Parts: C-alpha cells; sequence; structure tokens
C-alpha cells in the first residue's frame, strides 16, 4: 500500500528522541522546533508532545505540561485516530497518576473533561469519568463521584427515555461505579435496583472486569434472597471474567462459587476446567478444597473438623 | 402537466358544486370521477414512457412524486399499483447493480453506490410519500429479493466494511462513517445463507487488526453493540471475545508492567512489549509455526515464560512467528528498522554471519513452507529504492544459490523507517487458495 | 554488532491445556469410559464413549452430557445453553 506521510518531519522528531538522553533543554527546544516546523497536523508531533509531557512530568515540570495537553486535547479531534489518540491520553492519565499531586489530578481531569465536551467526544469524557470515577471507590469518596455518575447517567437519557441502546455500554461503567458505591455502604434495596436496571439494558460488550463486578453483585444479592442456581451462575461467570481479567478477587470470587455451588444441592463438581488446576491447591484454597472432597464423600466428621480447624 | 390540470379541474368543480349547489353534493360526483380518470390515465401514460413514473423518479422530480402520492390517495388501489411500478424499476435498478457479470469492479464502490440508491430513494420517501407504511414495506420487501441473489457478495460486503474501518478520511466526521456502516447492514439483513457471511466477517477483523493497531477503538465498541443487537449470539460472541482479548492483553500486561517497575531487566528484555491473547476467540493464523528466536528476544521470551509459569501457573504458553514486528536499530546515522517478526530471523543470522543464501536460512533454520518466500522477497523482489536487503542476481523468481547484501539508501533516511512490503502476495491468489476451497 | 533489536512485541497466546480430570456427570474421569459404561452396559463391543466440548470450554463424556440432556439442557456448570463444538480430546 504505501502512504508518504513526511520525510523531514519523521527525522526531526526521532533526531530530538535521540536527544532525549542528551540534555533536556537543548532536546526541549529541539522539539518545539519540530512543532513550529510541524504545519500541517501533527501525527509525529503528538508523539513529540506526548513525550514532551512525559519528560516534563519527570523533571516535575506541569505548568506547560498542561498547556501542551490542552494542545493535545484539540489534537485530538483533528487527524489522529480516536484509538491512538485516547491509548496515548489513557497513557498520558496513567503516567500522570504516578505521582501523589492528587490536586494536579484532578486538575489535569477537569481540563480532559471539558475539552472532550466540544469536540462531541463524549466517548472519552465518559472514559475520563470511569477512570476517575474507579478511582474515587478504591479511596471512598462520593461527593464528586455521585456528580459523575449523574453527568454520566445524563448524558445517557434519550430525553424521554433515561437509557440509550448502544449506550447500554455506557451503563456498564455507570453502574459498576455504583455498584462498588453500594458494596462499601451494604445497601441492599440500592443492590438489588441496580442489578434489575442494570441487567436489561446493560447488553452490550462490555470490559471483563466490568462484567465480573456485575455479576459479583448478582451472586451476593441472589444469595441474600435465597436463589441458588442464579448465585452461581453469577460468581461462575464474574470468576471467568476475573481469570481473564486478572483481578486478585478471583480467589474470593471462587469461594463464593463453591458455596453456592454446594448451596444448590448438586455432587457437580466446580473446579473442573473453569477453576484453572492449581487453584485447588491454592494455600487459600485447600480449605475449600478440603470442604468440597467431604461434601462429595458425604463425610461430616471430617466436614467438621475442617470447619473449626480453619 | 395532466397531474395539475386534473387537480384544478377537481378543485374549480368541488368549489363550483359547494357554492352553486346544495349542502352535501359531493360524495357520489367526486368518487366516481376521481376513480375514472386516476385509473385510466395512470395505465395509458406509464407505458407511453413519456416522463411517466419511472422516468418522474429517475431524474428525481420531488414534486411530481409529491402531487402523485397526494392525487392517487384519494382513489382506491391507486398506491398498490403505485408501489407495484416502483418496484419493477427498483428491480430493473438492482438488475443493473448487482450484476455479476464482468470481472474488475470495486468491492467498496458497489456497496456505496448501491448505499446512495437507498439513501436517495429514503429521501424520496419521506420528501414526497409521507412516510407511508405500504411504500415503507414494498421498498423493504424488495430489498430482501435482489440483494440475495449473487453467490460472491458475502465475500465482496465484508470487504466494504475493511475499507471504511482501516481509513476515516473519506468523510473524517465519525456521524458520516457511522451512517455508511449503519445502512450498509441493511443490506446485510437481506442476506441468506449467513453461515458463509459469518466466516468471510470473523477472518477480515483478525486481518484489520493483526497488522496495524490504532483503528478508531471508541467506534470498533460501537459497532460491535449494533452487531450483537441485529445478528445474535453463536458466532458474533466469538468476535466480541476477540477485541476482548485484546483489552486482556494490555490489562495482563498491566500486571506485566507492575512486575517491570518492581525487577530490572538485563540485556534480554530491555523494552518488550509482549501480548497475552486466548485461542478461544483468535483463530490460528495458518499453523502456528516453530520458527527459531534470535538470541535477545531468546531471554526476552524465556524471561516472560518463567514468570508465566511461575505466577500464573495452569497454563503454558506457545510461541509463534506469523504476529507482531520489531524495530531493528541499524547503524552515518543510527536508524531503527522495522521487521514484523518474519524477517528477525534472517537477520539474525546475518548478523552472525554475512553472505548467506537460500540454501543457508532453510537448512540452519528449520525455516516452514512457502510462506518463507513471501516473507524473504519483502525485502529483495518488489522492493522501492529503500532497500534493505539486496542481491547480485537480482530477479523477480527466488534461485537457491544467490548471497545476499546490504545498502545504505540515504534517500530512506528515517530513523525509524518502516517496511510495508511484508504483506505483498501474503495473501496471493491460484497456487494453493482454490484447490483448499 | 550491525544490527541490534530493541523492540519487540510478540503475542503469547495460552491455552487451557492438561484437561484431563473428570466427567463431573460420571464422577470417573474425563477419560476410561463412564458410569453408563462400567456399569451399565457389559458387552462394549462397537462402542465409543468419546469426550464431548461445548462452547463454554467445558468438557464431560459424549454419554454423560447426552443424557443429562433429557431432563435439563443448561449444562449444569453455568447457565448456558452448551453448543456441541467438538467431540474426543
Ligand atoms: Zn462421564
Ligand atoms: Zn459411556
Ligand atoms: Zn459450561
Amino acid at each position: 500500500s504505501n502512504s508518504e506521510p513526511n520525510v523531514d518531519l519523521e527525522n526531526q522528531y526521532y533526531n530530538s528522541k535521540a536527544l532525549k538522553e542528551d540534555d533536556p533543554k537543548a532536546a526541549l527546544s529541539s522539539f518545539q522546533k519540530v512543532l513550529e516546523l510541524e504545519g500541517e497536523k501533527g501525527e509525529w508531533g503528538f508523539k513529540a508532545l506526548k513525550q514532551m509531557i512525559k519528560i516534563n512530568f519527570k523533571l516535575t515540570n506541569f505548568p506547560e505540561m498542561m498547556n501542551r495537553y490542552k494542545q493535545l486535547l484539540t489534537y485530538i479531534r483533528s487527524a489522529v485516530t480516536r484509538n491512538y489518540s485516547e491509548k496515548s491520553i489513557n497513557s498520558i492519565l496513567d503516567y500522570i497518576s504516578t505521582s501523589k499531586q492528587m490536586d494536579l489530578l484532578q486538575e489535569f481531569y477537569e481540563t480532559t473533561l471539558e475539552a472532550l465536551k466540544d469536540a462531541k467526544n463524549d466517548r472519552l469524557w465518559f472514559k475520563t469519568n470511569t477512570k476517575l470515577g474507579k478511582l474515587y471507590l478504591e479511596r471512598e469518596e462520593y461527593g464528586k463521584l455521585q456528580k459523575i455518575l449523574r453527568q454520566l447517567h445524563q448524558s445517557c437519557q434519550t430525553d424521554d427515555g433515561e437509557d440509550d441502546l448502544k449506550k447500554g455500554t455506557q451503563l456498564l461503567e455507570i453502574y459498576a461505579l455504583e455498584i462498588q458505591m453500594y458494596t462499601a455502604q451494604k445497601n441492599n434495596k440500592k443492590l438489588k435496583a441496580l442489578y434489575e436496571q442494570s441487567l436489561h439494558i446493560k447488553s452490550a460488550i462490555p470490559h471483563p472486569l466490568i462484567m465480573g463486578v456485575i455479576r459479583e453483585c448478582g451472586g451476593k444479592m441472589h444469595l441474600r434472597e435465597g436463589e441458588f442456581e442464579k448465585a452461581h451462575t453469577d460468581f461462575f461467570e464474574a470468576f471467568k471474567n476475573y481469570d481473564e481479567s486478572g483481578s486478585p478477587r478471583r480467589t474470593t470470587c471462587l469461594k463464593y462459587l463453591v458455596l453456592a455451588n454446594m448451596l444448590m444441592k448438586s455432587g457437580i463438581n466446580p473446579f473442573d476446567s473453569q477453576e484453572a488446576k492449581p487453584y485447588k491447591n491454592d494455600p487459600e484454597i485447600l480449605a475449600m478444597t478440603n470442604l468440597v472432597s467431604a461434601y462429595q464423600n458425604n463425610d461430616i466428621t471430617e466436614f467438621e473438623k475442617i470447619l473449626k480447624t480453619n | 402537466v395532466y397531474i395539475k390540470k386534473v387537480e384544478a379541474r377537481i378543485n374549480e368543480e368541488i368549489e363550483r358544486v359547494m357554492h352553486c349547489l346544495d349542502k352535501s353534493t359531493e360524495e357520489p360526483i367526486v368518487k366516481v370521477v376521481e376513480r375514472e380518470l386516476i385509473s385510466k390515465h395512470m395505465k395509458t401514460i406509464v407505458e407511453m414512457e413519456n416522463s411517466g413514473l419511472v422516468h418522474m423518479l429517475k431524474n428525481g422530480k420531488t414534486e411530481d412524486l409529491g402531487c402523485m402520492y397526494k392525487l392517487f390517495s384519494r382513489v382506491p388501489n391507486g398506491l398498490k399499483t403505485m408501489c407495484e411500478c416502483m418496484s419493477s424499476y427498483l428491480r430493473e435498478q438492482g438488475k443493473a447493480l448487482v450484476s455479476e457479470e464482468g470481472e474488475g469492479k470495486n468491492p467498496v464502490d458497489y456497496i456505496q453506490g448501491l448505499l446512495d440508491l437507498k439513501s436517495r430513494f429514503d429521501r424520496f420517501l419521506l420528501e414526497s410519500f409521507n412516510n407511508d407504511r405500504l411504500f415503507k414495506q414494498t421498498i423493504a420487501g424488495d430489498f430482501e429479493y435482489f440483494l440475495n441473489l449473487n453467490s460472491r457478495s458475502p465475500e465482496y460486503l465484508s470487504l466494504f466494511i475493511d475499507d471504511k474501518l482501516k481509513k476515516g478520511v473519506k468523510g473524517l466526521t465519525e456521524q458520516e462513517v457511522e451512517t455508511i456502516l449503519d445502512k450498509a447492514m441493511v443490506l446485510f439483513r437481506f442476506m441468506q445463507e449467513k453461515d458463509v457471511f459469518e466466516r468471510y466477517y470473523k477472518q477480515h477483523l483478525a486481518r484489520r487488526l493483526l497488522t496495524n493497531k490504532s483503528v478508531s477503538d471508541d467506534s470498533e465498541k460501537n459497532m460491535i453493540s449494533k452487531l450483537k443487537t441485529e445478528c445474535g449470539c453463536q458466532f458474533t460472541s466469538k468476535l466480541e471475545g476477540m477485541f476482548r482479548d485484546m483489552s486482556i492483553s494490555n490489562t495482563t500486561m498491566d500486571e506485566f508492567r507492575q512486575h517491570l517497575q518492581a525487577t530490572g531487566v538485563s540485556l534480554g528484555g530491555v523494552d518488550l512489549t509482549v501480548r497475552v491473547l486466548t485461542t478461544g476467540y483468535w483463530p490460528t493464523q495458518s499453523a502456528t509455526p516453530k520458527c527459531n528466536i534470535p538470541p535477545a528476544p531468546r531471554h526476552a521470551f524465556e524471561i516472560f515464560r518463567r514468570f508465566y509459569l511461575a505466577k500464573h501457573s495452569g497454563r503454558q504458553l506457545t510461541l509463534q512467528h506469523h504476529m507482531g514486528s520489531a524495530d531493528l536499530n541499524a547503524t552515518t546515522r543510527k536508524h531503527i528498522l522495522q521487521v514484523s517478526t518474519f524477517q528477525m530471523t534472517i537477520l539474525m543470522l546475518f548478523n552472525n554471519r554475512e553472505k548467506y543464501t537460500f540454501e543457508e536460512i532453510q537448512q540452519e533454520t528449520d525455516i516452514p513452507e512457502r510462506e518463507l518466500v513471501r516473507a524473504l522477497q519483502s525485502l529483495a523482489c518488489g522492493k522501492p529504492t529503500q532497500r534493505v536487503l539486496t542481491k547480485e542476481p537480482k530477479s523477480k523468481e527466488i534461485e537457491n544459490g544467490h548471497i545476499f547484501t546490504v545498502n545504505d539508501q540515504f534517500t530512506s533516511k528515517l530513523h525509524r523507517v518502516k517496511i510495508q512490503t511484508v504483506a505483498a502476495k501474503q495473501g496471493e491468489s491460484d497456487p494453493e487458495r482454490k484447490e483448499t476451497r | 554488532k550491525r544490527f541490534e533489536v530493541k523492540k519487540w512485541n510478540a503475542v503469547a497466546l495460552w491455552a487451557w491445556d492438561i484437561v484431563v480430570d473428570n466427567c463431573a456427570i460420571c464422577r470417573n474421569h474425563i477419560m476410561d469410559l463412564c458410569i453408563e459404561c462400567q456399569a451399565n452396559q457389559a458387552s462394549a463391543t462397537s462402542e465409543e464413549c468419546t469426550v464431548a466440548w461445548g462452547v463454554c470450554n467445558h468438557a464431560f463424556h459424549f454419554h454423560c452430557i447426552s443424557r443429562w440432556l433429557k431432563t435439563r439442557q443448561v449444562c449444569p456448570l453455568d447457565n448456558r445453553e452448551w453448543e456441541f463444538q467438538k467431540y474426543g480430546h
């Protein structure tokens, strides 16, 4: 196929990249000269600006880092593909997240928010809110998380309705944020409401972690009511999602699946091929494995001994 | 001009009868007169073909269709033949466009040309027919008829989406991109033998992802959302897991990056971004070959395999060469080359010792079949004036005893210069592709 | 050297292997016949008793899952409808 991008621009950008390991003051001027000589839109200059932010964040240079990020925000909506742009931006957001200047983190976030609003790119503005939302749940903040959830929900009404038919993808993130919200609060009334609202309209392509979290709440709700088949199914998918992603809660979710599997009065073994293999011999799961072995063998004396021992 | 004249005749007749006669005076006269005038004139004028119904629709006369709809609606059995003639014209237009005879038609242009026809007819329906249900039913039924005619069509359809997704320059705004693909699947619904279409659709979505990244992301999830809304589970869910495994790849690397932050890696592992996918969604390319690995990647793969077998026990990895890329730093300046995990073995042997031939790379490499030849020719055969692997017996065909050299090619002064001629004839046509079909 | 590799972006595929275990319906093993083949039939001549692989990547004896499909059809390890994607190992 081939397509002549530019001969001079790529040379000068990588020349500055070769000078990155040298003194930045000469390199950053060289990167700026690339941007001035960039002229036409800067797929390479976008990389140069991305590298400049990475370099400046090393030597604690925020003032122009966000000002050039605003240039990147305008650079998002000109030529660069959405896939590369938000992957670059997500890496920028993750790279800023490395330090602990949380004030600068959210100043970066709020500048990101309104910029993506302008170019009708609420797709990434939703993702940044989800990125900011997940961070909020980790440190238990709800004052602005609720505002985010309302704004994300506000972007999701089709005026008369409260949901779209393609933003069911978005409602996955919205409810997953709310699932973790009421996990700490232990609000069973909202937990079922979230799950019921989720189930019907969430039908879409989810992120594996989101699906596992949604199903994990459903298994808890079903177990707290009495349904064993539904709780077992929800724990099954949540553990399946955890395996693909790699969340540490997979072992804890497996314990949920084992208990639900034993509660439905079925001799079926909930390890099989789904629960890999080594998880049977895991020290935190070996006690559960012994419970399954005693449950299948109907050894009440051995079962009760394991209950008291562990 | 007759339709305007008869409309005026009705208007003056109804005006006279309500003002010069008694109060009601309208039911018997109007119905019989309207029925006779409309029935005979419509039949005799469409045979004449002198700017009748088919001609006044071909040139795009919005007013003529609008006045015809508002007049023929009063007489029963008028819309029935109106849609029948409209469907017949659509059939004639469809056959002249879905014609299969003649090779050399662009699949992207074929759908796009037909796509404009659907939008043009929809615009006429909205502007003139006032969104009549009968007209919508007939065009929907007609579109179901002429779209599933040819056999070689699901293959062409999947290529149309591939062109749209590969590059978005044509209509940079996502609204134009999404509209083209929105009503494109309207054509998809009117297609029987979905199994053969799915298999073609499975294969090319891999082809979209396995060459270059940075397609769209956000709309890629969006176009998947419409996919599950319209098709079903079994064949489509496999696709939705492929892009899901792409998310699995980076998330698995997020854990791998955490290990990179904790433990520093030596020269075997300077700069690695490995990827982890599941075989349950991503099909095998051709055979998952078993070629050799350069020593620096050998250590990197060994470290990753050891890490994956220690902290991620319960699954073992299989190495392959028909996937990925690399950045080969060459060295008057230092320009980094690019090899898509095909020439890495060939260049590594050259670094160990130059002046090799086809026999050298086929005896001490455990190299697969002609896919080597197609990969080998990516550096020598069919190359522009940016050659990174030259030979003295320059020929299109690849012989056995030919020596390879290297050229500077300062015309390729690009510190990261990429070789995009890797594909070339990878998916060639005729040799052994039709016989296995 | 003249050419040195700095970056590499290979893709490492993983597949659940050593899927030997137990046909959970028969509780004997993934192979070595089933309860309907070691306790039920005695002749076992011109017989088969293969494995049965589904869309959800689960594995059972062909005899065990087919008989389980009489009453229920929901793959008792989940709520999936258990399409039949393969037979044998
Ligand atoms: Zn069995
Ligand atoms: Zn059997
Ligand atoms: Zn299953």
